[PDB]
């Protein structure tokens, strides 16, 4: 929490929005790559008859 | 009538926007009266409501040969507000076919036409949108913004000043300051209008001119504390929510006691159906409540309690008639007692022993005794004849329409 703090109306809270929105998507990526590069490494793997 | 928004205490959805609007006129048209009146319920009494000024300021007035541009006044309803709509049906919506701009404002019962012209306004035209063709040419429009609530850029960004002065913010995308903040508009918004102003919202007492009139039936001050507690008791139930939160009911409602400290400032004639003392401003004035006369099918005289009134009376008999359909009716028992009234539309023409009728669906019959005037309704003969209300005036379910659109 050093998101909600009461800031004057301006376009500083506006970027803490966008930060936090910022920080929110590497959330996300971070639970997609993770699990992405968990099936990439235990799946088959393509051969030779 | 100021109608309300017939809603919960806090609610979570959206009254219907065209009493709304035509609540609108009424703020439109509240500081500018010289006769007629107004009714108000107390708890339509405590919505403080946006100032006449920015009423003003943002309602405006068109013109029949007026030189403007068409996008110039699409900027402008970008302005009010006005929602874009293919096909519109309701207030504030607004559809662009060649030089011509359709709009449905929100003053008015009707759509308009305008068909601009070398930075000229040609056409003001209006139409039955059902209809969907040409009704009548006005040469001017006073066109109500889309909404009474500011909802442009510094609108945005002021609501956002004072949420963050009052409420938490969350990531989440269904917090009210994020819609507000993309600038969409939510169902249960109409409870946090206040998050626009500096100043408190004024009342409509502030609206009031010095010509105005208050008049009162009740202890309203107890049915406003009743309300007072259940929109309270709403303030708990839904002030757990973090999904939606809510403001002080001081900051939309004002108290009672406070409440009554402005009712000082002007007159008010009370009402009470229960006798007063003999003190100074007691009035008392000589009405009774006419004994029942309902009709007695079953046995041979179900009219025969209002014969023995009849002539135990000495004056015009009057009856409210709902419809003149209903009144053939009338004419249907009138025969059976031999008399037969005068229909009237003038109270005043009466005079002694005079048998008159109005048509209108008056609740009950009574006694006047200054003028000595009796008077006849139909819940007096019929039983009850009461009326069940499905819905409002404005909205309703649509099984035929809908299902066919």
């Amino acid at each position: 929490r050093w998101l909600e703090l009461g800031l004057t109306d301006e376009e500083k809270q506006n970027q803490l929005e966008q930060l936090a929105e910022q920080y929110d998507e590497l959330k996300h990526e971070f639970e997609k790559k993770l699990e992405a590069k968990r099936r990439k490494i235990t799946q088959g793997d393509d051969l030779a008859p | 009538n100021l109608a309300d928004w017939e809603t919960l205490p806090y609610d979570s959805f959206s009254p219907h926007q065209d009493i709304i609007s035509s609540r609108l006129s009424t703020l439109y048209q509240l500081p500018t009266m010289q006769r007629g009146v107004l009714i108000v319920p107390v708890n339509t009494l405590m919505q403080r409501v946006c100032p006449h000024s920015f009423l003003h300021g943002h309602a405006l007035v068109m013109k029949k040969g007026q030189r403007l541009s068409r996008d110039a006044l699409r900027t402008q309803l970008d302005s009010a507000g006005y929602r874009h709509v293919d096909q519109v049906m309701e207030h504030g919506e607004y559809a662009t076919r060649g030089a011509l701009l359709d709009l449905f404002p929100m003053g008015s019962e009707l759509p308009y036409r305008l068909d601009f012209f070398d930075d000229e306004i040609d056409s003001l035209r209006v139409f039955d949108v059902d209809s969907q063709r040409t009704l009548e040419e006005v040469e001017a429009i006073n066109l109500l913004p889309a909404h009474e609530f500011p909802t442009d850029k510094a609108a945005i960004e002021l609501f956002r000043s004072q949420w963050r002065d009052t409420f938490e913010v969350k990531r989440d995308p269904e917090h009210i300051y994020q819609q507000v903040s993309k600038g969409t508009l939510p169902a249960g918004i109409e409870y946090w209008q206040p998050l626009f102003f500096s100043e408190p919202l004024p009342p409509l007492f502030s609206y009031f001119p010095a010509n105005t009139l208050l008049v009162n039936t009740g202890d309203l001050e107890t049915s406003a504390e009743r309300f007072q507690a259940d929109t309270l008791a709403r303030f708990e139930n839904r002030g757990v929510d973090p999904m939606r939160p809510l403001l002080p009911p001081q900051s939309l409602w004002l108290r009672v006691d406070e409440l009554f400290s402005e009712l000082k400032n002007w007159p008010r004639v009370q009402l009470k159906t229960e006798h007063l003392p003999t003190k100074a401003a007691n009035a008392n004035l000589g009405f009774q409540k006419l004994p029942d006369l309902a009709v007695q099918a079953q046995q041979k005289a179900p009219l025969d309690a209002l014969r023995k009134f009849l002539e135990t009376f000495d004056g015009p008999v009057v009856f409210s008639v709902e419809s003149e359909g209903r009144r053939e009716a009338l004419g249907e028992l009138l025969a059976r007692i031999k008399i037969a009234p005068q229909r009237i539309m003038r109270l005043d023409e009466a005079s002694d022993r005079g048998r008159y009728l109005m048509i209108g669906a008056a609740e009950h019959g009574f006694v006047d005794t200054v003028r000595n005037l009796a008077l006849i309704c139909e819940s007096d003969l019929l039983g009850e004849r009461v009326a069940r209300r499905r819905q409002d005036s404005r909205r309703t379910i649509n099984p035929d329409t809908l299902i066919r659109n």
